[PDB]
């Protein structure tokens, strides 16, 4: 078609193996990389690559450019720009990252100097405390702006009789445990790789997650990787129901 | 009937008791119970100044009385009940509509030796099922597709074209030449190879050089007209051309069928008889079109996220515009979460099941502010893939074509800030006045797509292809139970025999349409938000429609 500025290439990824796909028929995946906002403006049109006959699926559709970002580069992303002093002209616009990029080792993080906060419900990189952070976020919009470190303590309960000693009990040890989460929280991240802001401190799964998908991107496998959905993502063959899978 | 009487005075049944038997038993009618007797008392005291020497008034209020029993049908003993005819008797000196469900629908067999549908009882009225009544049994999953081939056939085999004619399988297992007609399910056999089945047998297909008919799909689990040449050297019948059977308008469809009230809105039927009615017809369409434009219910884009901020401050400038003129009916359809509710092992967070919950009281926040909707508006409530039971095993796949409503256990107030809202399953029957509209939400473009027979051999044509082989078919799945399991005893939900006159088909993978076929009209609302665009199309049952877009 040539009408789209990408970059297409045939490719020989490993494929998952869903039990019902299983006639191998030939080989032809290809390795499509294009912009999100021209891929916006291609959703429009009738006629394009990624919407016409003979197609058999989209395969990782699903991961947003935070992912790719935090899977990609990490913790310690470093700049190796060179060529033209670009560093004003980056810092004044967005710095496009595909071109150039390096992740440093991340051996040491941070020696730890700066302020902490408080925010919290009982129905500077503050910590936020609340049972339900998206309606915290959305009503104080100021609130989206800063920095925070969301750590959710929920489902408050009260014996409904003299309940102001056990008020000032949960108080006291949440007001306590500050130096503990920090540390931590910084002890996790250190390993990680993950950003601090970002990880969280009961999400264990997340830690696997990116892992796993990272040394498999070392490899050609694909990732199937699937965001807030309880099923993979094969490609759209698993949105039908098979006995098998059943 | 009149008041301003002396006062009533009381007498014994004993000295009125020869009236009412000469009038009722002796003429017309009988039986008048002890207890009905003395329930006909009391209103005939109401006026009894000056009476039984007097003289019509008597005769005229027993001749009334029999009035009520020629037209109800009601029974021969006169009970308790007297006075509450006669209460409808002073009631004599919109309305008539319906939602019809997938459970409560009414169940009808058909006989292909008697050409006629027999009517089955239904298990919940007269079984006990207080722990087990909805469980089919095995016996209808060996006839689930038998009956779809018998009502297929039947309209096969009473075409016009048709008088070659189609010949059973097994009739063709000493024949070496010649050319047949053949009528059933295209499928694969168990070793991989693509079969036709009927009632009768099976035989094995040969696509080799076969050239279809154009102009509507063809997915395994479906009725096919074929046509060929068997080869007894193997088993195989070559294959020279393939279609579709024709589709028949619901006006011829009837005549055949009677004018029996499947739907039936005019009255019910049990076991003894059923129900026809023909003069009511001509009288209701007058109605229809007696100046009643002013009725308006609409249908809003599917898959509306109650979850995302977006979407509701959309429906809420929605709603703002609906006050001002409230719909007559306001029908919420798609799913009403952004991912599926199951099981949740982690109680870190809050339950999904509590956010389903919760999602739900925004909906009363949002909808109390708009008193005129909630007065004046009833509401249809249309589930989706990802409602609260069936993700609960399909994690978001779809499965079962009869879908159960909403619990009423998650969303208990919304019935308190609203007036009318009715939960319904996800195939339902709107019956208004002489009109039938099936609600129908699925993703039908992107499983046509999907499987495709794929012969070895603008975009608004695929809409009018799926159209085409929905209407023809007869039938809202025309897909093996592999693809999609059905529950046995409600199968009569998904088969269109007669046409309905309205069809609501929601698709999001296939853009809106509005297309006409024989003897219906098929309107596609779909995507609620596209392209930062919210959109809600009205329908009017003079048959003109409107799209209405507000950012």
């Amino acid at each position: 078609q040539k009408i789209k500025n990408c970059l297409i290439e045939k490719s020989s990824a490993s494929l998952p193996n869903n039990p019902k796909t299983s006639n191998p028929a030939g080989g032809q995946l290809f390795k499509i990389t294009l912009p999100e906002s021209v891929f916006l403006e291609e959703k429009e049109n009738c006629t394009s690559i990624f919407n016409d006959e003979n197609v058999l699926g989209v395969f990782e559709g699903t991961i947003t450019p935070h992912q790719r970002a935090i899977m990609d580069l990490g913790a310690s992303v470093t700049f190796r720009s060179k060529a033209m002093g670009a560093l004003g002209k980056g810092i004044q616009q967005g710095f496009e990252m595909k071109d150039l990029s390096m992740a440093e080792n991340e051996r040491y993080l941070s020696g730890f100097s700066m302020d902490i906060g408080y925010l919290l419900h009982f129905p500077f990189l503050l910590l936020l405390q609340s049972p339900f952070i998206t309606k915290l976020l959305g009503t104080i919009r100021l609130l989206n702006q800063m920095p925070i470190v969301k750590l959710s303590l929920n489902e408050v309960l009260l014996p409904q009789l003299n309940w102001q000693p056990t008020l000032l009990k949960k108080l006291v040890n949440h007001v306590l445990s500050s130096g503990s989460w920090i540390s931590h929280l910084i002890k996790l991240s250190q390993y990680s790789n993950i950003p601090i802001c970002n990880l969280r401190l009961d999400s264990m799964d997340y830690i696997i997650d990116v892992l796993y998908a990272r040394k498999l991107k070392k490899e050609n496998i694909v990732l199937w990787w699937n965001e807030k959905a309880p099923l993979p993502d094969h490609g759209g063959i698993q949105n039908d129901f098979d006995l098998n899978t059943s | 009937f009149g008041s301003g009487n002396v006062l009533p005075v009381k007498i014994q049944p004993p000295l009125l008791r020869p009236l009412a038997y000469r009038v009722l038993s002796r003429k017309y009618g009988l039986s008048i119970k002890s207890d009905g007797l003395s329930a006909l008392a009391e209103f005939v005291g109401t006026n009894i100044g000056a009476n039984w020497r007097q003289g019509p008034a008597t005769i005229k209020f027993l001749e009334q009385f029999a009035a009520v029993w020629k037209q109800q049908e009601r029974g021969l003993f006169i009970d308790q009940s007297g006075v509450k005819e006669v209460i409808q008797e002073m009631k004599e000196r919109r309305d008539y509509f319906k939602v019809i469900n997938a459970s409560q629908q009414q169940r009808f067999s058909y006989n292909p030796h008697k050409m006629q549908f027999i009517f089955v009882p239904n298990k919940k009225q007269n079984g006990l099922g207080g722990i087990a009544g909805f469980l089919p049994d095995i016996e209808d999953k060996v006839q689930m597709f038998l009956t779809r081939y018998y009502l297929t056939n039947d309209r096969v085999m009473r075409n016009e074209n048709f008088q070659m004619s189609i010949t059973p399988i097994k009739n063709l297992l000493g024949r070496d030449a010649q050319n047949f007609l053949l009528l059933g399910l295209l499928n694969k056999n168990f070793k991989g190879n693509w079969s036709l089945e009927d009632p009768s047998g099976s035989v094995e297909i040969d696509i080799s050089q076969t050239i279809p008919t154009q102009g509507h799909y063809y997915v395994p689990g479906c009725m096919v007209l074929v046509e060929g040449i068997y080869y007894s050297v193997g088993n195989k019948f070559h294959v020279t051309s393939m279609t579709l059977p024709p589709g028949e308008r619901r006006e011829i469809t009837l005549e055949t069928i009677g004018n029996l009230d499947l739907l039936g809105i005019h009255g019910i039927s049990n076991n003894n008889f059923i129900a026809r009615l023909d003069k009511d017809l001509k009288i209701r369409l007058h109605l229809l079109e007696k100046e009643l434009t002013d009725h308006k219910f609409v249908i809003l884009g599917a898959n509306l996220f109650l979850d995302d901020l977006k979407i509701m401050t959309a429906l809420s400038k929605i709603l703002q515009k609906l006050n001002d003129d409230p719909p007559t009916l306001l029908i919420w359809q798609g799913s009403f979460t952004s991912v599926p509710v199951f099981a949740s092992m982690s109680s870190r967070n809050i339950s999904s099941s509590t956010q389903f919950k919760n999602n739900f009281d925004a909906l009363a926040t949002l909808l109390s502010r708009f008193d005129n909707l909630t007065e004046n508006t009833t509401m249809i409530f249309i589930p989706g893939p990802n409602d609260l039971w069936g993700s609960m095993v399909s994690l978001g796949a779809s499965g079962t074509l009869p879908q159960d409503p909403i619990p009423s256990a998650f969303t208990k107030k919304i019935n308190k800030v609203c007036k009318n809202v009715v939960w319904s399953s996800n195939p339902t029957r709107i019956a208004y006045l002489s009109q039938e509209i099936v609600i129908f939400r699925d993703d039908l473009s992107g499983r046509f797509k999907r499987h495709r027979l794929e012969f070895p051999f603008q975009k608004v044509q695929e809409t009018r292809k799926l159209v085409k082989t929905i209407l023809d078919q007869g039938h809202l799945s025309p897909f093996l139970d592999s693809l999609r399991p059905i529950s046995w005893d409600l199968d009569h939900t998904l088969t269109l025999c007669p046409i309905p006159s309205t069809m609501v088909l929601c698709d999001t993978t296939s853009a809106q349409f509005d297309l006409t076929y024989n003897g219906c009209k098929v309107i596609n609302p779909g995507s609620f938000i596209h392209n930062r665009r919210a959109r809600y199309m009205e329908y009017v049952p003079s048959s003109k429609k409107t799209i209405q877009e507000e950012i």
